[PDB]
């Protein structure tokens, strides 16, 4: 189960596999990849 | 004789080939030992970027026509003649059924996927003395429901039957025997969205109907024997869960079930609503 | 008023934005009346889909030819 | 977008002048030349920057996120 | 480098053009191509007798080109021929064919 | 200066002068032929997959993907795609251990780099899932650039 | 020149077949393995070879007899020059014309 | 020092353009050949010659 | 007499969608449809 | 030894035996013993001559 | 980062925010820090907690 988001409710779906492409609180139909809580070190050079 | 080449290091001979591929400069290099093996690695990608053999298999032919530097005679001879070399192939009855389902899968909007499977299975058998004709239609009816039933979409028989009249019985055998064909050549929920899709409903009644449909089957009430019935009563009782105007009078004339089972389905479900309260 | 036939079978309104990212096509369907009839010869014994038509954006047939500026933000379309 | 931090050429103080700049206009019905002046921007490389910024981000914020 | 070969190296000095005795076309051709079905009908490597058969030049760097051995980078291709039931005009010469006949008696042929 | 060139304040550059963003986006989709051939977004491995790109995958997720915001350089495979291989069909050398699946993943341009911006997932028009990745990189003025 | 240039040979009798390298097999994802316009222009002419074979093996309607020959002599012409004046532009499946051999040499970006 | 002649000087609107160098640079030493004439492939993104 | 076989809808929808997607306009014409040019507003 | 990477380095060492080594992916073998006759693909350095054109 | 700005575009301007620098010499350079790349001898670490509330 992996946290993905929808562009009509902005709710951390956090779903897994074998599921219809949909979101909660709005029948919405697209989802994103929801960036990593893993740090990312910066070369701000 | 197998006329093969096994790629192999001459200065290692250590192992089955443990190398790496240097496409972007065109060589394979002995990953371990460091020596190139081959060179001028041709493009294997930009090759395709320019541009039915699972069905048609191996035969070749072409679609052709008239030119700008031409007259209607050469247009006419290549119109008649490029019909004269189609009898060399039964594939007129191969191609046309495609063209049939090609027309048809379109006509009821079906995606590319349903068609291809519903094409593909049509390659699979395409014939047997067992089939022995069978109308050339009820097979094609079955030739798509299999593809649909395989494209993760599911349709009732009444449905494609109300796309194509097939009397459903010889078809039903034809589909049965078609299934057992691919058995040797080797799920009632799916309808609910499209059902309510015309009903302009929102998903909750559908989802609720799912767990209702989910609960009815497992416990008891083997529920439906033609259980698209219970798929429907699920809709209706799940809109009996709602106040929203969905008269079974509307449901039956729009889902094509006399409301008697709707009452009865809901009836045992007016009894089985009690254990049908998740929210 | 424009829509999509999704593969499952469902159909629904479609917004220009979703068209772009679903690689869809901003079309609306067409419907015409058909008079099927017969004669036997001097004497004679619904509504029909005919295709999907793409629509120029900001045309009356496009959802946006009215929509409010604020809603354009809610429609995620630069005003 | 947002009111660059200090000028390309001079580098004097802008990431403060920005909204001070505004109140002047609305409240004081105040001309620009006068405004930047009592903002303390007597040179003009700066009298470029703020004069010709575009505060776009006040558009993006309209979008629901 | 390409694999060694002992035939002494020279460079072209003359190029004589001309046409084929069809005899020659057969005389060289390693193959009579038959079945427009291109490659192995069982959807494995290649269709023999057919429009690219392994007697000809070979591919995928993994074939070996039956006659002249492996290297795709060395097989220069080897020729197929096909015979024509009915002799056919060669386009490039029609003007000269139409030019020709006027020079000859159609009966004597001289 | 000569012949239409220019001298730029190297400083002003440091104050964002003329700097600009740049947005590449990448596309893919998994499509089937008899469904007996089925493309699949997933993480491929040098343990069981054949013909595998030289760069790294480990920035790939288990779903064949990458979280947005992750830094990437060139030659970092962006989307992990895999294709069915028939054992009997090809026999290209190394097949005797894998017999699993072929790679047709789409790496980042070997020449570009930056930060993943926006990963979305949809079905295409016809029900096949397909993913777009958007790349963001910043572009400071350099010697060549045309003004 | 009787040794190299015979009017006998001005009229095509046996066709050589340039092996794959001239007309290679563009070969993608185990499935997406396309071929060059030449590939077909063999097969069609291979077909137009074998049909008119049988029509003369079996039967002689003696005007359709003419036809596959006008037909065959048509293709082989196209196979050797697609842009011929006062003829059809013999197209490909994709609708676009056939990259005949002469076109491989025509002008800018020909081989030469 | 002073500059023995006086300079023109003002602001002026300037545009930037796509044609950044990092898009226009490449060099090739035995890249990948074509399929057909085994010649070095074309195309800058493709390691062309 | 069935209607849905009678009218092949694709005949139009496929026609336009194509003939937009490329400026091919039949062939017999090209250069009429482009991708839009979203470089900068004025463009 | 400077490898292909720092500028005054080299990419390819050619053995007289028609035989070519990439200097990266052979660092496992490290430093080799070179010999006369062998070829070496250094990077370009100063004062090589190069041919330098502007089309047309 | 939820915000509408691209990250470094923030981080860029976070560069140009002037800082108190009297006692600057009592700080030694980054490179000259044997430290684990920063420490109270070489650098100052600032962080931020901005919320659109
Ligand atoms: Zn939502
Ligand atoms: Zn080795
Ligand atoms: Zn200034
Ligand atoms: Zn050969
Ligand atoms: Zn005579
Ligand atoms: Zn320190």
């Amino acid at each position: 189960t992996l946290k993905y988001i929808c562009a009509e409710c902005s709710s951390k779906l956090s779903l897994s596999r074998t599921d219809a492409v949909r979101c909660k609180d709005c029948g919405h139909r697209i989802l994103l990849k929801a960036r990593t809580k893993r740090l990312v070190q910066f070369e701000a050079r | 004789p197998n006329l093969n080449i096994v790629l192999t290091c001459p200065e290692c001979k250590v192992y089955p080939p443990k190398i790496v591929e240097r496409f972007s400069e065109g060589d394979v290099v002995c990953a371990l030992c460091g020596l190139v093996l081959s060179d001028k690695l041709v493009d294997t990608r930009s090759e395709w970027r320019t541009f039915n053999p699972l069905l048609d298999g191996n035969n070749l032919s072409t679609r052709i026509g008239k030119g700008e530097t031409t007259d209607m005679r050469f247009t006419k001879e290549l119109n008649k003649a490029q019909g004269k070399n189609v009898m060399d192939k039964k594939d007129n009855e191969v191609q046309a059924a495609f063209a049939k389902i090609t027309m048809l899968c379109d006509a009821a909007e079906l995606p590319k996927i349903v068609k291809d499977c519903a094409k593909e299975a049509y390659k699979l058998c395409h014939d047997e003395k067992t089939l022995k004709g069978k109308s050339m239609e009820s097979i094609m009816a079955a030739s798509i429901l299999i593809g649909c039933r395989r494209a993760e979409v599911a349709r009732t028989f009444k449905e494609i039957q109300s796309l194509i009249h097939v009397k459903t019985k010889e078809f039903g055998k034809t589909l049965n025997i078609m299934k057992n064909i691919l058995r040797g050549k080797s799920q009632n929920l799916t309808y609910i969205p499209r059902f309510c899709s015309h009903l302009g409903l929102p998903m909750q009644v559908t989802t609720s109907a799912e767990y209702t449909a989910k609960k009815c089957k497992e416990i008891k009430e083997i529920a439906g024997k033609s259980p698209i019935t219970i798929a429907v009563v699920s809709i209706y009782l799940n809109i009996l869960l709602f106040q929203i105007p969905i008269t079974a009078a509307k449901v039956g004339q729009t889902l094509q079930v006399t409301e008697g089972t709707i009452k009865s389905g809901y009836k045992i479900l007016y009894e089985h609503r009690d254990k049908l309260v998740d929210p | 008023k424009p829509m999509v036939n999704e593969s499952d079978g469902v159909t629904h309104a479609l917004y220009p934005q979703e068209a772009r990212l679903r690689n869809l096509t901003y079309s609306s369907g067409l419907f015409v009346d058909v008079k099927k009839r017969t004669y036997e010869l001097k004497y004679e014994l619904g509504k029909v889909f005919i295709g999907r038509l793409p629509i120029m954006l900001r045309s009356k047939n496009c959802y946006l030819s009215e929509a409010t500026e604020s809603d354009l933000y809610k429609l995620k379309e630069c005003p | 977008m947002i009111v660059p931090v200090r000028c390309f050429s001079c580098g004097k103080v802008v990431g403060d002048k920005w909204e001070s700049y505004l109140n002047l206009l609305q409240e004081d019905e105040l001309d620009e030349g006068t405004a930047l002046s009592r903002l303390g921007l007597k040179r003009y490389c700066c009298r470029r920057m703020i004069l010709t910024h575009v505060d776009l981000i006040e558009k993006f914020l309209r979008y629901n996120p | 480098g390409q694999q060694y070969s002992s035939a002494p190296l020279r460079t072209v000095k003359e190029v004589q053009f001309g046409l084929f005795s069809p005899e020659e076309v057969r005389a060289i051709s390693v193959a009579k191509i038959r079945f427009p079905e291109t490659m192995d009908e069982t959807q494995t490597r290649a269709k023999i007798g057919g429009l690219n058969d392994p007697r000809l030049g070979s591919i995928d760097r993994n074939l070996k080109c039956q006659t002249c051995q492996e290297g795709m980078n060395e097989c220069p291709g080897h020729f197929g021929h096909i015979d024509l039931a009915k002799p056919v005009f060669h386009v490039g010469f029609i003007a000269k064919i139409k030019k020709v006949c006027e020079c000859v008696c159609m009966h004597c042929g001289k | 200066n000569q012949e239409d060139s220019m001298i730029m304040n190297q400083s002003s550059i440091d104050r964002g002068l003329f700097r600009s963003l740049f947005f590449r986006s990448y596309m893919d989709q998994e499509k089937k032929y008899g469904m007996s051939i089925t493309e699949t977004f997933e993480k491929p491995q040098r343990t069981n997959t054949l013909r595998m790109k030289h760069g790294t995958y480990d920035k790939l997720d288990d779903d064949g993907l990458i979280a947005p915001g992750v830094r990437v350089s060139g030659e970092d495979v962006i989307i992990g795609k895999t294709t069915p291989i028939s054992p009997d069909e090809e026999e290209l050398g190394q097949r005797t251990a894998y017999h699993s699946k072929r790679d047709a993943s789409t790496p980042l341009r070997s020449t570009e780099n930056g930060i993943v911006d926006q990963v979305l997932v949809t079905t295409n028009q016809d029900g096949l899932k397909f993913v777009k990745v958007r790349v963001r990189t910043t572009k400071i003025p350099q010697i060549g650039d045309k003004f | 020149n009787e040794v190299f240039s015979r009017p006998e040979w001005m009229i095509l009798t046996c066709l050589p077949v340039p092996p794959p390298p001239v007309r290679p097999s563009i070969s993608f994802n185990e499935s997406q393995r396309g071929e060059d316009d030449l590939t077909f222009k063999l097969a069609d002419i291979l077909k137009a070879n074998i049909s008119l074979e049988t029509l003369e093996h079996n039967g002689a309607p003696h005007h359709a007899i003419e036809e596959a020959e006008s037909l065959l002599q048509f293709h082989v012409a196209t196979y050797m020059d697609n842009d011929i004046a006062g003829q059809p532009q013999a197209l490909q499946k994709s609708g676009r014309p056939v990259k005949s051999i002469r076109a491989r040499l025509k002008g800018k970006e020909g081989r030469i | 020092k002073k500059l023995m002649a006086q300079i023109f000087f003002g602001p002026t609107y300037y545009q930037r353009l796509r044609h950044m160098v990092d898009d226009k640079i490449h060099a090739r030493a035995r890249g990948p050949m074509q399929v057909l004439t085994r010649q070095p492939v074309e195309g800058r993104s493709r390691d062309g010659g | 007499f069935n209607m849905k076989l009678a009218i092949n809808a694709k005949t139009i929808t496929s026609g336009l969608k194509y003939a937009l997607a490329t400026g091919n306009w039949g062939s017999s014409r090209a250069g009429v449809s482009q991708v839009l040019n979203r470089y900068t507003y004025s463009s | 030894r400077n490898g292909p990477n720092e500028h005054p380095g080299a990419k390819y060492v050619i053995r007289d035996s028609g035989d070519r080594i990439d200097l990266r992916y052979s660092k496992r073998a490290g430093d080799i013993q070179l010999q006369y006759g062998w070829k070496v693909e250094r990077h370009i350095m100063d004062n090589d001559p190069v041919l330098f054109n502007r089309q047309p | 980062n939820t915000t509408v700005l691209a990250d470094e575009f923030i981080a860029h301007r976070l560069g140009l925010i002037p800082l108190q620098s009297m006692d600057i010499e009592q700080l030694e350079y980054s490179r000259d820090c044997f430290c684990e790349d920063h420490c109270d001898k070489c650098s100052v670490v600032l962080t931020l907690q901005a919320f659109g509330e």
